[PDB]
């Protein structure tokens, strides 16, 4: 039983792939980002960043650059995927459809070759000839660029130079040309060739090859005006240019590398220059004329322009703004001021895009014990690690449709009210005015108006009818006052003013030119609502005025007219539902009956006596739910007030209970701003509460962390962080930035004497490691506790060890040092949160690195470096040594279920153990024997077993049971096999939305998150096998039918790929080309599903409809 | 106010005028 | 170093070192060690103990393990190596040849052998079904070497004492169940200026390149399959040569040739004690690296290489196997003491890093196991070991 359904929730945030140019026309400047198989375009438009397109690619993309060849208005996009998937991109509108299409597309790897240490360099020629691709080491892979290329037909050029650097294409040559820094024995060079495509060789080459400094890293293909070439290395900058050579060394560069570059001035006069610290400078290329005619490089000058986050890229799109790309942080839209600030930087943010980043840790937590749980990542690095929490979702005082624009609509004017009070507010759209009217009273209060026509708002109060307003100046809707009531359990309309009052009450139909009688007899009971239910934008034109009986909610129907009891439908909700209401989705509408308490009730309502339809049973809160329907959209859903409310949405006949964003409101009026919808002047039961599948949380640290656990005993979140700390002879070691391990409400050092077992220089760069305590609330550094000098924190969970009540937080670290390959020595560290303070309880030093620590059964496992160890908490507080296992590399992650135990390793694949509690040791139950470099494992039933690799691969070995009795039992056999292409870093078991009614015979059992390095977070659901076998079925048909952007076979980019295997993918299901079902044409999905069979209602296989399969894939896409 | 920063290159003047 | 590395990667990813890992192995070498249940003794039928030569581990699903075992005798064993029964791992044994037997070439992803003996004849053995497939005749001295390409089952090169490199393929039809060849090289490796201008190793590239070395040529040559080289009466001439970089005089001949997964780099073991580091895919015909520190007297000393291409393993006429991390030749080697006679050959198992099965001439098969940390629960002292791998003086 191995099969999964891997659906990508968050898509990647990590930028790698970024360029500028004219991509969607000739006149529309463009900023094309792409974060790994996800390409974004967007027009630099007035009000900002628009967005325009995003796709998908079929692989990661490594080389993306913008090219316009000669002929063509706008310019063509060269992709290359890292499984060397070459493809070229035009951007073609039709008016409203919006489409980008493959020119050409071509793999380009080769079957001999070394991939190059540099990684993989894609660069064009600038009069657009040909396209150079430095994949493997000896080699340069040149493809030419005329049109017949439809296939991308390319031809190797065999190089001596076996070690290459960085190589860029020049400007100003009449042959294409190659400048490329190379090392060798002698040192590192900078050389220069010609591209013959005709001959299909390296010529000569326009100037000599030079020596250069030993750590030059990239090369910048200065334009026409001034030629050449810049080599920025570390702690210098040269350019070279036939006999001209200048260079300069700045102190401010050798902090640090320059990581990315960017060219400001067409001619080359500015650049941008990025660091690993992510300060930004501008590098200056200074001219000067000879008398007239050539013109050149005078002296080069560098400035530093201030600080932003760490950048993978710098991208001047114009204006003096500068895209800030950020791999291990949030990207970043700034802008270069002409004059600088206080602590002086001529950069300023002007928006931040949020990435998650690396999530190196991550875990599920119910917070407010609801039932949803929400996600608390460890994101970022150095300076830009974070908190990120991902969660799933969506006197003034008054509540009426006051139609002030029988047209227009909205509203412009209000009404304040006080609780009693009330006072007409003089909102002049934007403005508001508080003046007190002679005409008016204050000493009571409103709380629900209309309008009918012509404006004619009238003052209501319990005394009587009065009115000093400016459009109305007349009281033609007169609300009548038989015995002068509040407005309690009433509704009113647009057509009608009518609020309950008295109880010698007749129909209140006070307008001009009708009076009408529907309510003539007497009737003692108060009616919550005495008006009708428009279906979609009709005015005073009911199909039906039946809305039943609240007394007992009989399921059959009755028309009001004939107000006759059908017959008893007795519910399990014997108490009346607080409000009904009827609510019209996009083209639905149902009955819902909004019992706070529980047993919700929901129908549908056909024609005349509409019978009955299905039913639903979704929980809520101890509180009074009030059916809210809101029109602020083509679907006019409604809005629930319990304690967790729900705004239902509307699906073909599932309607979706989708959570809302805020904590918790009981009555509440939307305001359909076409603006802001989300923002709003909503206010609360007491205070002012102004009011996207995902909503992120950032909580900003300044320093890397590392691992997270939550504590509910204590209501905190324990997390590992490193922080980088410049030492210096005099003062000991000074801070970076004040991180929030520095800044914390109480502090605490680490004081171990049994680390016994070094002077650093005076500019070495130290880490220090510190456990932060975490309020789960405010999201503040409670308690901050460093450890010792030299001493990485590994491991952390929190956990309750042996008979101890009390719950601990225990940390595994490793002292290092930068002499030794492998730590040699390290701790076992237990805490307990007491009140504020972190204090320790137990050291247990270990003779290795603590990598991983897993809570057993009362008893902590942990990971010293090719060891599992298994420790008991006994009544000395002192843990002991129980049992070892040896036979491992390294156990670098530990996962548990019952009384087996999940081992990975650095080389081998999953190791199981199981704990025998009779002999008291481990015993090897299985052993995959696939090397596969583990990056993260995760245990899914007692058979299956998930695992990541380091070549962005997922695999499920499964325990064979069906073996014969042998040493084949002994082996774990890789029955599932999986491409991601992304980098797992954590798996975790949880979900993100509801967890109730999931017994109701799910497609997908269990529920597995997994956070990957790019900032991507997926979700892995085990499948039965006919669901498999549908969902392959599905799969294959769809790639028959759809059409990848790059022409990418799905299954090439979905197989298994490693260095050595490239087995196709087996037993694992794309949620994502899944989901993509919906998103095809109603034509398309008929070509899908054609000649399938579906078994639906029983063994039988009909025909499926495409109604069926939109039911599957929304069933699917629920859980996601 | 030197050379060292005025004088960014623009497309429009229109392009971030009401970001 | 190795602890840096698995504590940055998850904030920094990937990253390409150069060769088919993410991480600094150097650190591990020392922890190799033979223990006394993992070395084996080959026996003659007369009874006395008989030398291993060739050994390599087989590439079929589900049977990456299993290892093929030659010995002078002509007879091949399979044992099973990843098998912890505690008996006799030698699961197959059988007389492949009355003389003795040089090489023998697992078929790619297939439980097939080719056994290329002193009978101037190669056999094709089907060990699932333990049948002979059929015999490769037309070598007229003696087979020195036979190579599969991993990208094809069907055609494999054998080179031999006669100066022939002979190309069979097994889908061509057998008049009498021998096998005749569909291209020949004739006189590869002569020394213009008893005879005896054999070709020692010859191994494939891809599944039109083919790359050979000699007994005293001193020349590393590539051939082009597709070529028909039967028809030439003159010399062939090799598409590339990688002439002998060397200041010895001496009639020099390289005794294996290997390539990295990759394939564009070659390492080749020379008579005078080094291994010199070629690049296939450059223009660079000068070696990239040179090893030394062990002593190829012999030509039966023979290399191999870690299957992330990271170290290389290569016997010696010194008793020992030498390991050398390739980024970095200058390092001096590990080397795994423990055999009493000249250690033959060597080789590491392509789908685990952790073993490396090495075949001397004092009449033993050890398989050497990585086994980290030393100190470990009672049950044996030293008995349990009979080598481990220390730092070269
Ligand atoms: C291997 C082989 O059959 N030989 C050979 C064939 C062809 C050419 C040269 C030689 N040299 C040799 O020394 C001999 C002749 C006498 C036996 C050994």
């Amino acid at each position: 039983m191995s099969y999964n359904y891997v659906v990508t929730a968050q898509k990647p945030t990590a930028v790698n792939g970024c360029v500028t140019g004219h991509f969607t026309s000739a006149e529309d400047l463009n900023l094309l980002i792409a974060k790994n198989t996800r390409l974004e375009i967007y027009v630099v438009t007035a009000e900002g960043l628009r967005p325009v397109k995003e796709v998908g690619m079929y692989g990661k993309i490594a080389v993306m650059e913008l090219f316009r060849p000669k002929g063509e208005s706008k310019d063509l996009l060269f992709i290359l995927t890292a499984k060397y998937n070459a493809c070229i991109l035009e951007y073609k509108q039709s008016g409203e459809s919006i489409d980008i299409i493959t020119r050409a597309h071509g793999n380009v790897q080769d079957r001999i070759g070394r991939p190059s240490e540099t990684g993989i360099i894609g660069i064009i020629d600038p009069e657009c000839r040909m396209i150079g691709l430095r994949l493997y080491d000896g080699l340069f892979k040149v493809i030419p660029l005329d049109r017949d290329n439809k296939e991308l037909k390319a031809f190797n050029i065999r190089l001596e130079e076996l070690h290459v650097i960085d190589v860029k294409f020049l400007y100003g040559c009449q042959a294409p040309t190659i400048c490329f820094v190379y090392q060798d024995p002698q040192g590192r060079h900078v050389k220069t060739y010609e591209v013959s495509l005709r001959e299909k060789e390296f010529n000569k080459g326009p100037w000599k090859q030079e020596n250069v400094e030993a750590e030059a890293s990239m090369v910048i293909a200065v334009p026409e005006p001034f030629g050449g070439a810049i080599i920025i290395g570390q702690e210098s900058i040269t350019y070279h240019n036939g006999d001209k050579y200048l260079a300069i060394a700045p102190p401010i560069i050798k902090q640090s590398t320059i990581v990315c570059h960017n060219r400001v001035d067409p001619n080359g006069s500015r650049y941008l220059l990025g660091d690993m610290e992510g300060r930004l400078f501008m590098l200056l290329l200074e001219k000067e004329e000879q008398m007239d005619g050539t013109v050149t490089l005078k002296d080069l000058r560098v400035e530093l322009l201030g600080e932003t986050s760490i950048a993978e890229c710098l991208t001047y799109l114009d204006n003096g703004v500068v895209f800030v790309g950020s791999r291990l942080g949030d990207s970043q839209l700034v802008k270069l001021n002409v004059d600088s600030n206080e602590q002086g930087s001529y950069v300023v943010a002007m928006e931040t895009f949020t990435n998650l980043g690396p999530i190196v840790d991550m875990c599920v937590v119910d917070l407010e014990r609801q039932g949803q749980g929400q996600l608390v990542t460890c994101s970022g690095a150095f300076k830009e690690g974070s908190l990120r929490i991902i969660r799933n979702g969506i006197g003034i005082k008054g509540l009426w449709p006051l139609r002030s624009d029988p047209n227009r609509e909205t509203d412009d004017t209000l009404v304040l009210s006080f609780v009693g009070q009330t006072r007409v507010l003089m909102l002049n759209g934007e403005e508001v005015e508080e003046t007190e009217l002679m005409g008016f009273v204050d000493d009571q209060q409103t709380f629900f108006c209309g309008n009918v026509a012509h404006q004619q708002l009238i003052q209501i109060t319990s005394a009587s009818v009065r009115l000093v307003s400016q459009e109305p100046k007349a009281l033609v809707s007169e609300w009548k006052e038989p015995q002068a009531k509040n407005i309690s359990v009433a509704s009113c309309n647009s057509s009608q003013v009518v609020v309950a009052v008295g109880r010698a009450l007749y129909y209140l139909q006070i307008h001009p030119q009708e009076l009408r009688q529907i309510s003539h007899t007497e009737m003692e009971h108060e009616v919550a609502c005495l008006d009708i239910t428009p279906l979609g934008d009709s005015n005073g034109l009911s199909p039906l005025c039946a809305i039943g009986l609240w007394t007992d909610i009989s399921a059959r129907i009755l028309k009001l007219p004939s107000f006759e009891l059908l017959h008893k439908e007795m519910l399990g909700g014997e108490i009346i539902p607080r409000s009904i209401l009827m609510t019209t989705f996009e083209s639905s509408h149902y009955l819902l009956c909004a019992l706070g308490d529980g047993a919700l009730f929901y129908f549908g309502l056909n024609i005349e006596t509409g019978l009955l339809s299905d039913r639903k049973k979704v929980t809520l809160g101890t509180q009074p739910t009030v059916l809210r329907t809101f029109r602020s959209l083509s679907t006019t859903n409604v809005f629930a007030c319990s304690d967790r409310p729900t705004v239902i949405y509307s699906s073909n006949h599932k309607l979706v209970f989708s959570n809302v964003n805020l904590k918790e409101v009981n009555y509440m009026c939307p305001l359909n701003s076409d603006g802001y919808p989300d923002s709003l002047a909503l206010a609360n039961n007491s205070t002012l509460t102004i009011g996207q599948k995902l909503h992120i949380r950032t909580v900003p640290l300044y320093e890397s962390p590392r691992k997270i656990c939550y504590q509910e005993v204590s209501q905190c979140f324990g997390v590992l962080s490193s922080r980088i700390e410049v030492q210096d002879t005099s003062g000991g070691t000074t801070a970076l930035r004040p991180s929030a391990s520095t800044q914390a409400l109480s502090s605490s050092v680490s004081s171990s004497k049994l680390f016994s077992s070094h002077e650093t220089s005076f500019g070495e760069e130290v880490e220090v490691h510190n456990l932060l305590i975490i309020d789960q609330h405010t999201f503040e550094v409670l308690h901050a506790h460093q450890f010792l000098q030299n001493e990485y924190a590994l491991s952390l969970v929190s956990c309750k060890l042996g008979k101890d009540p009390n719950t601990y937080f225990i940390v595994g670290t490793a002292m290092v040092y930068p002499e030794e390959a492998e730590p040699k020595q390290g701790r076992i560290v237990v805490f307990q949160y007491s009140d504020g303070k972190l204090q320790t309880v137990a050291e247990k030093e270990v003779k290795g690195a603590v990598y991983s620590m897993v809570e057993f059964n009362g008893k902590l496992l942990a990971s010293i470096n090719s060891t599992v160890r298994l420790y008991e908490w006994t009544t000395e507080k002192e843990l002991r040594t129980e049992c070892n296992h040896y036979n491992n590399i390294m156990a670098l992650y530990l996962k548990t279920k019952g009384d087996f135990i999940l081992v990975g390793d650095l080389m081998r694949s999953v190791l199981l153990l199981a704990y025998k509690p009779m002999e008291g040791n481990f015993e090897e139950i299985a052993r995959d024997f696939n090397p596969n470099w583990m990056s993260a494992v995760e245990i899914l039933d007692d058979d299956n077993f998930l695992g990541a690799e380091n070549a962005f691969n997922l695999f499920v070995c499964q325990k064979d049971s069906a073996a014969t009795t042998d040493e084949e039992r002994q082996h774990l056999q890789e029955v599932g096999l999986f491409h991601l292409g992304e980098f797992v870093n954590v798996f975790c078991h949880g979900s993100l939305v509801m967890q109730n009614l999931g017994e109701t015979s799910t497609p997908t059992q269990g529920s597995v998150l997994f956070g990957t390095v790019n900032g991507m977070i997926g979700l892995v659901t085990s499948l039965s096998e006919s669901w498999y076998n549908l969902l392959l079925d599905m799969q294959n048909r769809l790639n028959k039918v759809i059409k990848s952007v790059g022409k990418i076979e799905h299954s090439f980019w979905r197989s298994f790929h490693t260095e050595r295997k490239t087995e196709p993918a087996t037993g694992f299901i794309d949620g994502d080309l899944i989901e993509s079902f919906l998103d095809i044409s109603r034509p398309k999905m008929q070509e899908v599903v054609a000649n399938l069979q579906y078994d639906d209602g029983s063994g039988m296989k009909r025909e499926a409809t495409a109604d069926d399969l939109i039911k599957v894939v929304e069933e699917l896409t629920r859980i996601h | 106010m030197a050379d060292f920063l005025k004088g960014l290159p623009v497309y429009n003047k229109s392009n971030f005028s009401r970001f | 170093m190795l602890f840096n590395s698995v504590l940055r990667q998850p904030q920094l990813g990937v990253l390409r070192n150069g060769w088919s890992s993410q991480y600094p192995l150097q650190s591990l070498l020392t922890g190799y060690q033979c223990s006394g249940n993992d070395e084996h003794t080959s026996y003659g039928e007369t009874g006395v103990p008989v030398p291993p030569f060739g050994c390599t581990f087989s590439s079929a699903p589900n049977m990456e393990h299993v290892l093929a075992v030659a010995n002078e005798e002509g007879f091949v064993r399979l044992y099973n190596t990843e098998s912890q029964s505690f008996r006799k791992k030698c699961f197959k044994e059988w007389m492949a040849h009355w003389n003795a037997v040089f090489d023998l070439a697992w078929v790619p992803g297939e439980l097939k052998l080719v056994t290329a003996a002193g009978d101037q004849t190669a056999k094709f053995w089907d060990v699932k079904a333990g049948e002979l497939i059929g015999t490769c005749k037309g070598h007229q001295c003696s087979l020195k070497s036979v190579a599969f390409s991993k990208f094809e089952k069907a055609v494999f090169c054998t080179g031999g004492r006669d100066g022939n490199i002979m190309v069979w393929d097994t889908r061509c039809n057998k008049k009498d169940g021998f096998y005749r060849q569909v291209n020949q090289i004739s006189g590869a490796h002569n020394t213009s200026d008893d005879f005896q201008q054999s070709v020692t190793v010859v191994l494939f590239q891809d599944e039109n390149t083919l790359v050979s070395a000699g007994a005293v040529d001193g020349i590393i040559k590539v051939w082009d399959l597709r070529k028909n080289y039967t028809a030439y009466r003159q010399e062939p001439i090799a598409s590339k040569s990688f002439l002998y970089p060397g200041s010895s005089t001496r009639k020099l001949g390289y005794s294996s040739l290997i390539l990295d997964s990759t394939g564009s780099t070659l390492f080749a073991n020379c008579t005078d004690d080094n291994i010199y580091m070629f690049n296939m895919t450059g223009l660079k015909t000068s070696p990239v690296a040179i090893f030394n520190g062990h002593q190829n007297s012999t030509f039966y000393v023979k290399s191999s290489l870690s299957p992330d291409d990271q170290f290389l393993v290569s016997g010696s006429s010194d008793e020992a196997a030498y390991i050398w991390k390739v980024s970095t030749p200058w390092q001096p080697p590990t080397v795994l003491l423990g055999h009493s006679q000249e250690v033959t050959s060597v080789c590491w198992c392509p789908s685990d890093f952790t073993k490396i099965a090495t075949c001397s001439d004092d009449n033993t098969l050890k398989i050497w196991r990585l086994n980290r940390g030393l100190e470990e629960k009672p049950g044996g002292d030293k008995l349990s070991t009979v080598g481990w791998a220390s730092q070269k003086k």
